RNA sequence: GUGUAAGUGCACAAGGGAGCUUGACUGCGAGACGGACAUGUCGAGCAGGGACGAAAGUCGGGACUAGUGAUCCGGCACCUCU
RNA sequence: GUUACGGCGGUCCAUAGCGGCAGGGAAACGCCCGGUCCCAUCCCGAACCCGGAAGCUAAGCCUGCCAGCGCCGAUGAUACUACCCAUCCGGGUGGAAAAGUAGGACACCGCCGAACAC
């Protein structure tokens, strides 16, 4: 018994805006996005081994969902990187979280960014897929800016079941990302 | 002239479940005096055999289909249940006491375990 | 001068002269070829002398290849030496011939220079030889 | 989901304060991160949080040398 | 001046040991073998050096089971 | 081999009520000594011991 | 990729990962390999008492082969032997 | 018995695979709706699990078509070889490859269940 904003929009609009625009035989052909995606490769594993927990409770913070720590399969001593040094973490969102987290990276931080001209219209690939990244995380509100101790980025990507960037592009469109209309 | 472009998890889910039955049953063996149930599962329904992997044959079967299973309400479990007790009682007919169980790919507990373990109750050795 | 740049074992028993060709018994790049008829091993240094041998008697233009490659080495031990303590290192490198196998192919225009050359550069091989045509 | 807990979850009024164009909705952004005013909109009252700005309210895609000019002003 | 070679490591008699057709008791040795080379399949076990033996009495048949060679064991005619 | 202070080290494994050492050799850089352990004693059954040197 | 050299094998995984955990047990052992001899190698199956698993069943160390040294003479604990 | 059905298996396991074309959804195989209950994620009801049948055969799957990517594959000859003859060379009786070729092949078989019927 409830809704988020933008599933319900996806299921009024942007469904037959596509139909109208592509026509598909079965509806089951219609593009839906499936999961978001989050990471943030700490990358000085080797020295700091704490702005990795330091990560864990940004995303914490972000996403309401304690994250994954990825390890280094491979040994990379270039790098001192060795089998097991933490170096990123990585979340999963699906569902009406992730509805959630659209509307409020769309409506609030986006919105906040410094002299965002656009993104891009060419962070696909293959099909549709788009994967965009930030700087810092002095920007979500869900975030408590003032005990930040230092920049840790981090870098999205957006999957759908879209099968070509020109489908992918026109409901990321209908859903409002703002892309550089080009 | 749309296209796709990989794998649906229809074909990842089937294949998998043949995968790890086929790893299974290295260990499960056949035989019309200790033969193999298999169990084979739907969404709706489900299936069951008892076979014998010394000639690939079959001995007895049950599934929920058959309308005097359907004559049961109560839950999937419930039809599980049911689904249970016949074949119990078809193969102490035709003249199975003991088997072992194959899960056939899938996972104990739900309704795999609710039918084994009404068969475990209503007689047979496993 | 021709070798490998790298041999995985560099301690080979020596080739063996036992069987005729199963390739190389037809001319390839060129029109005017030379093939063998005995069984031989076949050196860097041979080589290098034939291939001058031809250039500086055709002079001008027409292309030589080289349908052979020294990769199996050879082992001298040093002077003066009783046998055993073991096995010489590699100093020079063969290439085994078996009859039937083509060496050198060569592309000049007029038959008369070019039988020619080809006749100088097997008199610098230890080998009978004989000149090939590409036709039948 | 599952215990190891993860944040807390509940719903959120992120009250407009450019023109007045509010949202409000479940989130997993609660005691967590929220703000006062349980205002009712809808048949339920649900924690409130100010918006400084948003996309009704921030020029973009979605919300809104020269020589004839040098010798006008040099005359 | 030295040859730093020379050594070398005793046999192990590996290999099969009870061909196509044979009479074997139980407990009897078909192979020895370092890797599965050769796999059991019917009343045949393997060993912890991966050896094969007979669990049941009988007679071979080297045949093969999805590409790998096997060995198996039938049952003899009882007189 | 010999009796150098080895990186694997340490043996005797006594039992309580349980005399029958059971025997093992094990590193020592690591840190335990008051927990796990269990085998079969002499008239008795699957009970616990010591490591105790 | 397989802890460590190489080979034979491993995707049906013996590779990777997570939960319990001590069978890295006791008393034996049909029949066999290899075999100068002493050494060496596997071993189904039975019994107590257990682990894991829903059960079937697997577990008497490690994916296998190397990782150590006969006999004599002494040392420590236990025995209802003298 | 039978159809474009499903499931369990087999072949000394590609003659069975990959890719392209068309085509099917009665009961079934499915995808899908949602996490109330068992149960689960090294985070995520994505997977596993649970409760149902709004929707579609688009995909999976099954059917026919294409010998194209791959595979299979002879006869005869040759290489090699056992034995014998033979003063070097070479040869005779028997055995017989690999490659290549002609070709084959868009698998075959078994059991139970359904639906269908006398």
């Amino acid at each position: 018994k409830a809704l988020p904003r933008l599933k319900q929009r996806y299921r009024e609009e942007i469904r037959e805006a596509l139909q109208q625009e592509f026509n598909y035989a079965n509806v089951m052909q219609i593009p839906g996005v499936v999961k978001v995606v989050v990471n943030m490769g700490v990358g000085d594993a080797a020295r700091d081994a704490k702005l990795i927990n330091g990560a864990i409770n940004d995303l914490a913070l972000i996403t309401g969902q304690k994250p994954e720590v990825r390890r280094a399969r491979k040994s990379i001593a270039q790098f001192k990187l060795r089998e097991g040094m933490p170096i990123g973490a990585r979340v999963t969102l699906r569902g009406d979280r992730m509805w959630e987290f659209l509307d409020r990276l769309i409506s609030i931080a986006l919105p906040r960014i410094r002299d965002f001209r656009g993104l891009s219209p060419k962070q696909f690939d293959g099909t549709g897929n788009y994967t965009f990244g930030l700087n810092e995380q002095s920007m979500f509100h869900e975030i408590d800016v003032d005990s930040i101790d230092r920049p840790r980025g981090m870098d999205i990507t957006v999957v759908t079941t879209a099968t070509n960037d020109a489908e992918g592009r026109a409901l990321l469109r209908a859903l409002g990302f703002p892309f550089k209309e080009n | 002239a749309h296209k796709p472009v990989g794998q649906n998890i229809s074909e990842v889910r089937r294949n998998a479940r043949l995968r790890r039955h086929a790893r299974l049953r290295k260990k499960v063996a056949g035989t019309a005096e200790v033969p193999r149930l298999v169990v084979n599962r739907s969404a709706r329904h489900i299936h069951v055999q008892l076979v014998n992997d010394l000639n690939g044959t079959t001995l007895a079967a049950a599934s929920s289909i058959e309308a005097d299973v359907r004559a049961i309400d109560g839950d999937k479990k419930a039809h599980s249940v049911r689904v249970g007790q016949l074949i119990a009682e078809r193969a102490k007919a035709a003249g199975v006491e003991t088997v072992v169980f194959d899960r056939g790919g899938y996972t104990y507990g739900g309704r795999i375990a609710a039918l084994a373990d009404a068969a475990r109750e209503a007689g047979l050795k496993f | 001068m021709l070798i490998p740049r790298k041999v995985k074992h560099r301690k080979q028993h020596h080739p063996e002269q036992r069987g005729i060709a199963s390739g190389g018994t037809s001319v390839s790049f060129g029109d005017y070829g030379i093939q063998a008829l005995e069984h031989a091993y076949i050196t860097n240094r041979q080589i290098e002398s034939a291939r001058i041998a031809i250039n500086r008697h055709i002079k001008r233009g027409g292309k030589v290849w080289i349908n052979i490659f020294p990769d199996r080495p050879l082992t001298k031990k040093p002077a003066e030496t009783r046998m055993g303590s073991g096995k010489g290192s590699p100093e020079w490198w063969v290439a085994n011939v078996k009859p039937g196998r083509v060496l050198f192919e060569l592309s000049y225009p007029d038959e008369k220079t070019a039988r020619d050359a080809l006749t100088r550069a097997i008199h610098k091989l230890p080998i009978k030889a004989r000149i090939v045509t590409r036709e039948e | 989901m599952k215990p190891g807990i993860h944040p807390d979850y509940h719903p959120v009024v992120f009250q407009d304060a450019a023109t007045g164009a509010q949202f409000l909705t479940r989130s997993t952004a609660t005691s967590t991160r929220t703000i006062e005013w349980p205002t009712p909109s809808g048949p339920k009252t649900y924690p409130l949080i100010v918006v400084d700005v948003t996309s009704d309210s921030h020029p973009f895609w979605t919300g809104s040398g020269q020589v004839e000019k040098f010798r006008r002003r040099y005359g | 001046s030295s040859s730093r070679n020379g050594r070398d490591s005793a046999a192990q008699r590996l290999g099969v040991k009870r061909f196509g057709g044979q009479v074997v008791k139980a407990g009897e040795i078909l192979v020895r073998q370092r890797g599965t080379h050769f796999h059991p399949g019917v009343n045949v076990g393997r060993g912890g050096d991966d050896t094969l033996f007979a669990l049941a009495p009988g007679a071979v048949e080297f045949g093969a089971k999805r590409g790998r060679k096997t060995v198996n064991i039938v049952p003899v005619a009882r007189p | 081999a010999r009796n150098e202070i080895r990186p694997i080290v340490k043996l005797r494994s006594t039992a309580g009520t349980g005399y029958t050492y059971v025997t093992r050799k094990n590193r020592r850089n690591d840190p335990d000594r008051i927990v796990l352990r269990k085998y079969d004693p002499v008239l008795r059954r699957h009970v616990e011991f010591r490591e105790e040197r």
